[PDB]
């Protein structure tokens, strides 16, 4: 049939009119400021997204001084490439092991690290993954075409507070001496929220 | 409160799809929605915890319906009549009342230094830590009707301490105006039997969830 709840449902045929006379009333009211609304798209839009975390892995995959300080202190440690802020004050990394396999949702809503990964995807957001996440991560991730071994045991972090989690990928296979900029291709948003793994070369 | 939002464990959600190449405004409108967050949060219009209860209440079937920026946009037309900020004529006609009588605190200056200091929920103390990690806990069964963390699926369950994050302000007593009363946050780690039964489990799967310190009680 057609999408209903799963994120990416039409939205209704008068919604950029509503949109548009809030606005106006906001801005009339004296409450918000459009140029600085400009700035805070403009950053979202262009300046902000998964690849400051892939350099953020990356650069912990060939520094293993930098990699344990991002672990001791998740927030300082992204902020040593300049990323930091807004949903991401609090910042707490989840290292992928032959053992353990991490992935993150936020059942409550939509919770997520903006600094790292930019605003969420849809699907995110929405009550599919977010429902089905807890109970089933292994059903949810054999839909994205990724199969844990059964032995491998699966983390799924519920972001119900105001911590914000990222997802350490391990490192491909066959990756020698690749650098911090190659590296950095094969680290997908996926593999950073835990629905996916790196590419591999 | 026990809304739609709680959808942990939920059935009938269905398939997870998603859009390949997915851009991060998929209509304009929603640049305006998402950018006025941060502008009225700056205002101290509302606070982000007063934010996620307002989603909460909106109708059931109005939350499934609504796609996400719609979540935001009824906020704004709710919350800030709530909060007196705005009539409901106001926001009815999308005409002020009388002209331009505030000062908008997001302004260009500052919008790069505010983004990217953000304002972190930590606080240099609050009540005392009673758990440790590696301590079993039990979630308290509590179903208030207000603003909450503690998920449905969570309640009555039994887990282990694993992280103490600190302390935080409490969204409980903060989305209500009854202050911050800070405590410490754990994560705590449930297994998928404890959590789901012994059928719809499976044997090496955990769920960790951040709870806070008086949501719980020694197992
Ligand atoms: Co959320």
């Amino acid at each position: 049939h057609d999408h209903h709840h799963d994120g990416y449902q039409a939205p209704p045929e008068d919604i950029a009119l509503r949109v548009k006379a809030l606005e106006s009333l906001l801005i009339e009211k004296g409450l918000v400021d459009p140029a600085a609304m400009d700035l805070v798209v403009q950053t979202y839009e262009h300046k902000v997204g998964p690849r400051n975390g892939a350099k953020v892995v990356a650069k912990a995959w060939v520094d293993p001084a930098y990699k344990a300080r991002l672990l001791a202190d998740g927030t300082a440690g992204i902020a040593e490439l300049g990323f930091s802020g807004v949903q991401g004050e609090d910042m707490v990394i989840l290292e992928n092991t032959p053992a353990v396999h991490n992935v993150f949702v936020c059942t409550l809503c939509s919770c997520y690290p903006w600094p790292t990964l930019g605003l969420p995807p849809a699907w995110y957001k929405a009550a599919p993954y977010r429902s089905r996440m807890v109970s089933d991560p292994r059903g949810v991730l054999a839909e994205f075409g990724l199969v844990i071994p059964a032995n491998k045991e699966i983390r799924v972090w519920d972001t119900t507070a105001e911590l914000r989690y990222m997802v350490l990928p391990e490192r491909p296979a066959g990756t020698e001496a690749y650098s911090e900029e190659q590296l950095a291709e094969l680290v997908t948003r996926d593999s950073m929220i835990g629905t996916g793994l790196p590419t591999q070369p | 409160m026990n809304g739609i939002h709680d959808t942990g464990g939920a059935h009938g959600y269905g398939p997870v799809y998603r859009e390949p190449n997915e851009p991060v405004f998929r209509y304009d409108w929603e640049k305006t929605v998402m950018s006025l967050l941060p502008a009225l949060l700056a205002n101290g219009n509302f606070n982000l915890d007063e934010f996620r209860h307002s989603i909460q209440r909106m109708g059931p079937a109005h939350y499934l319906e609504g796609t996400y920026y719609e979540h935001w946009l009824h906020v704004f037309e709710n919350l800030l009549v709530e909060k007196g900020v705005l009539t409901a004529t106001e926001v009815a006609t999308g005409k002020a009342a009388s002209g331009k009588t505030a000062t908008p605190v997001l302004t260009p200056a500052i919008v790069d230094g505010l983004l990217s200091t953000g304002a972190s929920a930590a606080r240099e103390e609050g009540a005392r830590a009673r758990f440790a990690v590696g301590d079993k806990v039990r979630v308290l069964n509590k179903n208030p009707v207000g603003h909450t963390r503690m998920p449905r699926y969570t309640r009555g369950k039994v887990g282990t301490v694993v992280i103490d994050h600190g302390v935080f302000v409490t969204p409980d007593t903060a989305a209500h105006g009854k202050g911050e009363h800070p405590q410490h946050v754990y994560t705590v780690s449930f297994t998928s039997v404890e959590l789901w039964g012994q059928d719809a489990s499976s044997p090496k799967d955990t769920i960790r969830v951040d709870l806070w310190d008086d949501y719980l009680e020694p197992a």
